[PDB]
């Protein structure tokens, strides 16, 4: 519902890396697919294809890339609002 | 706007009617020639009083708006009248639909 | 003629990579391509025709249906973009909706005239998906449902959108990222834990979870032995049972032809009446409940009977090993009697002598009472008077459907003009102008469906921007910009150069942009070209 | 033709149509070519189009009658009337071309208008040119360029008028079913092309649900059917 919106005041594309879940990624390519843009559709799609988010990968590799994403975007987090 | 509502006493009135049908010559009196002529739509069907220079002259489908008008009857059969006061005006031509079942003139 | 419907998963969750290095959507055309390998190798394989089916909206889920030559198939296989979102039941409904299409203006659904094994359309769905939860515009539903919003005419009398000559078989793609190699791999394929494998289950088919492309090989291999004409019946074990999955578990029965043939048709769950306005709704696998008590397989001479061979499953084999072909288990379906609840039987399961296979007989609706009868009639003769009597008062136990093949048994045997002859259908009125009437809507959707699976369009160029009716469109796909005839298609980069190149070609003095598969075609080029003077390790490397 | 100048215009197009246009390659162009709309619409005053064309946008079906009647007394009441029934055919089948849209609503159908249009013709020369000019859209049909409305008015009036109008449709029938090798034998194989493309455009397009029972309808004559079997054995 949230991603639905389009008067973003954060930077869209550049959060993308960020995403793990494959679910999410999936919803916004199919999201940016529907509104045309095809550019950052092709950064979702990147995104979804990167090896380390296989949905099927053995668990703790799934987990470290969860946590080494969390660890980033909190950092970002923090730059940004501290 | 149905034709069911054609009233005595009513002013001002707007109604909108078809003459789909001709008049048939028939005698009144002696000398004079007061013919009848029967329409019907979907609402309902009314008589209109048709005298012998408009019947000679008419054909079938104009539109015809009376104002200050008052009802009448001849004979049982309800029919219009114009005058002492009245006065009739043609709007257009063939911009209608009609509908035939609701005749009361049948037996 | 079977038909194989391919319903390939087109979520955005099939661009997720392996350690082969192509996506879930790459290995998911492989997989397709391969299964076709492998099915050309046997001879029956000319007969079939494909069907592919993926998650877009309804107007372009659809892009090889009726009517669609190979080529178009692979055309379209190719070129699948993997943008939606793992809808998977709406695209399951629309993929069952488009196998039934045909099915009622045809008529071979015998509705209210007991089930025809020998009316069978043959149909499997292969979904090749991965593993990834579903997804719709509203969240995540954790839990397969088929819809039914907008229905097919007709189809509350099934009340199931799975019919009975179908079988979903799923191709959940487990492959991991990196490379994990295992020992455990060299074990048969495992069953997979997703939303789909209950309703894999309940049709007859099972899911496949390859993480691997040697086990992606073998689960096709598996695949292409999985297809086989026939139909998908429910047994369960009736009386005291002697719990395994042996009690009760969807099974396939063969249906050979020599087109296919048979006469006595498995009875409905219901007893038939002239007076309710509509048929009631029929499961799509008929329960037919067995008896575990031993009978005797009886048979008489020129009796019009049907084998059917049950898929092999290894229990039943291992329970049935045990050598006893003389002797047979009774088989009814619950519900076919006027009076009783439970029916009387209409059939056994003798296995075979060698004991192979364990084949499925099916006879009159009472057989033990009628072949008696008949083989009294057949032996001493002009049937006497109180035999007409029991064979009337079987008949008022004995439902209508029936005599009309009992009439043409009874033709072929060498009784012409027997009782028979009065004739029957015992259905209402009501329900036979409601069959003409759904034969002729389903002519009408079927037409309508087949003009439809062609959608030449493509999607609006528009942008919906906001004041917070002026878009700005996306870039022209397939516009062919003629920049000779155009001159605002002339970018100012290369203005000049083409600029001369227009000139010169007005005066007195696009192309080699041709498909891949028309760029090497040297038949049709050479087709096109006069004739000449008349004449006097890998595989493929072109020019044979 | 009976003017001895337009028969030698034709017999000179038959011994050299370049020589009166050098491009004028011969009639092929000539045939396979279109008629335009103007010309069919541009003889009618505009009160009786304006009438024709408020028949078949607010009158429903089955009022037709006193419109029809009003015209035919008031005007069509001369011995050149019958020719101008055929100019009307022509007008209704080349001009009127209502959407698909107004076609699936209860608007009065065309089948009334061209029966009733038929049924006026009160003499044999009047009956077979209101024929030919129904059957002339019929020799060179073309389904990318031309619309179904030429035939489906056709094809509805021989499903509704099996019950009450045998008459219409065995004549209709008879007519359509002779015009094939009377009309050019040099160019009878155009003829039967144009009816094998309007029979095929009426089965992709099923404004019936099947076209068998009225190829092969018991009421119709021995020899209609016959030829209808022996001519198109690919709709059997």
């Amino acid at each position: 519902k949230s991603l639905q919106e389009q008067n973003s005041h954060d930077a869209m594309d550049s959060y993308y890396d960020y995403i793990w879940d494959v679910t999410i990624l999936e919803y916004l390519t199919y999201l940016h697919h529907k509104r045309g843009e095809t550019d950052k559709r092709q950064i979702a799609i990147k995104a979804i294809g990167q090896t380390e988010l296989n949905a099927s990968n053995p668990e703790e590799v799934l987990q470290l890339a969860a946590q080494r994403r969390k660890k980033k975007f909190l950092q970002a987090m923090a730059k940004l609002y501290f | 706007t149905f034709v069911k509502d054609i009233k005595p006493g009513l002013k001002n009135l707007n109604l909108i009617f078809i003459v789909l049908e001709t008049g048939r010559v028939t005698k009144t009196k002696d000398g004079h020639e007061v013919r009848t002529c029967k329409v019907a739509d979907k609402t309902g069907s009314i008589n209109i009083s048709v005298w012998d220079d408009v019947g000679n002259l008419i054909q079938p489908g104009d539109i015809i708006r009376l104002t200050k008008g008052y009802a009448s009857v001849f004979k049982g059969c309800l029919t219009l009248y114009t005058g002492r006061g009245g006065d009739l005006q043609k709007i257009g031509e063939f911009c209608m639909v009609y509908s035939e079942v609701p005749n009361f003139s049948e037996p | 003629m079977p038909i194989l419907l391919f319903l390939i998963d087109t979520s955005a969750s099939m661009n997720q990579r392996s350690h082969l290095g192509t996506t879930y959507l790459d290995t998911a055309k492989g997989a397709v391509e391969t299964f076709m390998k492998l099915r050309a190798r046997d001879p029956a394989s000319r007969g079939d025709r494909y069907m592919l089916v993926t998650f877009e909206e309804p107007p372009y889920a659809i892009k090889a249906g009726w009517k669609e030559n190979h080529a178009t198939f692979m055309n379209e296989l190719k070129n699948l973009q993997a943008e939606g979102l793992t809808t998977l039941g709406q695209s399951l409904r629309t993929a069952f909706d488009l196998l039934n299409l045909n099915r009622l203006v045809t008529g071979i659904d015998n509705y209210g005239q007991g089930r025809n094994p020998f009316f069978l359309e043959p149909a499997i769905i292969i979904t090749i998906t991965d593993g990834s939860k579903l997804t719709t515009t509203s969240g995540v539903q954790d839990e397969l449902h088929l819809p039914l919003n907008s229905p097919l005419p007709g189809s509350e009398l099934t009340k199931e959108p799975f019919r009975w000559d179908q079988r979903l078989f799923a191709l959940v793609l487990r492959l991991p990222g990196t490379m994990s190699v295992e020992s455990e791999q060299l074990t048969g394929v495992p069953l997979d834990d997703s939303a789909i494998t209950p309703m894999c289950e309940v049709t007859g088919g099972r899911s496949y979870s390859v993480c691997s492309p040697r086990m992606l090989n073998q689960c096709l291999e598996s695949l292409v032995q999985k297809v086989q004409s026939g139909v998908v019946i429910n047994f369960e074990k009736a009386g005291p049972d002697p719990s395994q999955p042996w009690h009760s578990c969807h099974k396939l029965i063969y249906v050979r032809p020599n087109v296919p043939i048979g006469h006595w048709p498995v009875p409905e769950s219901f007893w038939p009446d002239q007076n309710s306005p509509t048929l009631p709704p029929r499961t799509s696998h008929p329960v037919v409940k067995f008896s575990c008590t031993d009978c005797e397989p009886m048979v008489i001479d020129k009796l019009p009977f049907d084998k059917y061979e049950l898929e092999p499953s290894p229990l039943t084999q291992f329970i049935l090993e045990r050598k006893s072909p003389q002797t047979c288990w009774q088989v009814y379906v619950s519900n076919s009697a006027k009076y009783s609840e439970l029916g009387h039987p209409f059939g056994y399961l003798k296995a075979s002598t060698a004991l192979n296979c364990v084949n499925l007989f099916v006879m009159p609706y009472n057989y033990p009472v009628l072949l008696p009868l008949l083989d009294d009639l057949f032996k001493v003769h002009k049937p006497t008077l109180k035999w007409r009597q029991s064979f009337e008062s079987y008949l008022k136990t004995m439902p209508p459907y029936y005599l009309g093949p009992l009439k043409k048994a009874v033709r072929m045997m060498g009784a012409p003009n027997l009782i028979a002859d009065s004739m029957e259908y015992g259905l209402s009125y009501s329900v036979i102008s409601y069959l003409k009437k759904l034969s002729q809507q389903a002519k009408i959707e079927s037409d309508r469906v087949i003009g439809s699976v062609g959608k030449k369009v493509v999607q609006e160029t528009g942008i919906k921007v906001r004041s917070r009716g002026f878009q700005v469109a996306l870039l022209n796909k397939d516009l062919k910009p003629q920049t000779f005839r155009n001159a605002y298609d002339i970018p100012r980069r290369n203005l000049l150069d083409h600029l001369t190149r227009m000139r010169s070609n007005l005066l007195k003095s696009q192309v080699h942009s041709v498909p891949i598969a028309q760029m090497g075609n040297y038949q049709e080029y050479l087709k096109q070209v006069p004739s000449p003077l008349r004449e006097l390790g890998m595989m493929i490397d072109e020019a044979d | 033709a009976r003017i001895p100048e337009f028969e030698l215009l034709w017999k000179d197009i038959i011994h050299n149509p370049q020589a009166l246009s050098p491009q004028f390659t011969g009639i092929l162009q000539l045939l396979q070519s279109r008629t335009s709309r103007k010309f069919l619409a541009c003889r009618l005053t505009p009160d009786m189009e304006t009438k024709l064309l408020f028949m078949t946008s607010r009158v429903r079906f089955g009022q037709q009658k006193r419109y029809q009647d009003w015209f035919q007394r008031q005007y069509l009441s001369t011995p050149d009337s019958q020719s101008l029934r055929c100019d009307l055919i022509r007008y209704i089948c080349g001009v009127v071309h209502p959407s698909n849209e107004v076609l699936s609503s209860d608007i009065l159908p065309r089948w009334a208008i061209i029966g009733w249009l038929l049924t006026t013709c009160t003499s044999n020369v009047a009956a077979s040119n209101a024929k030919l000019a129904l059957f002339y859209d019929w020799l060179f049909f073309s389904p990318d360029k031309d619309s179904i409305m030429n035939i489906e008015p056709a094809i509805l009036v021989m499903h509704h008028s099996m019950k009450p109008h045998p008459a219409i449709t065995a004549t209709l029938l008879d007519f359509m079913c002779r015009i094939i090798p009377n009309f050019y034998p040099p160019l009878e194989g155009h003829v039967r092309q144009g009816v094998f493309s309007s029979l095929n455009h009426i089965v992709e397009k099923r404004v019936l649900a099947h076209l068998a029972p009225l190829f092969d309808n018991p009421k119709l004559d021995k020899e209609l059917r016959a030829m209808l079997r022996e001519k198109f054995p690919e709709f059997c």
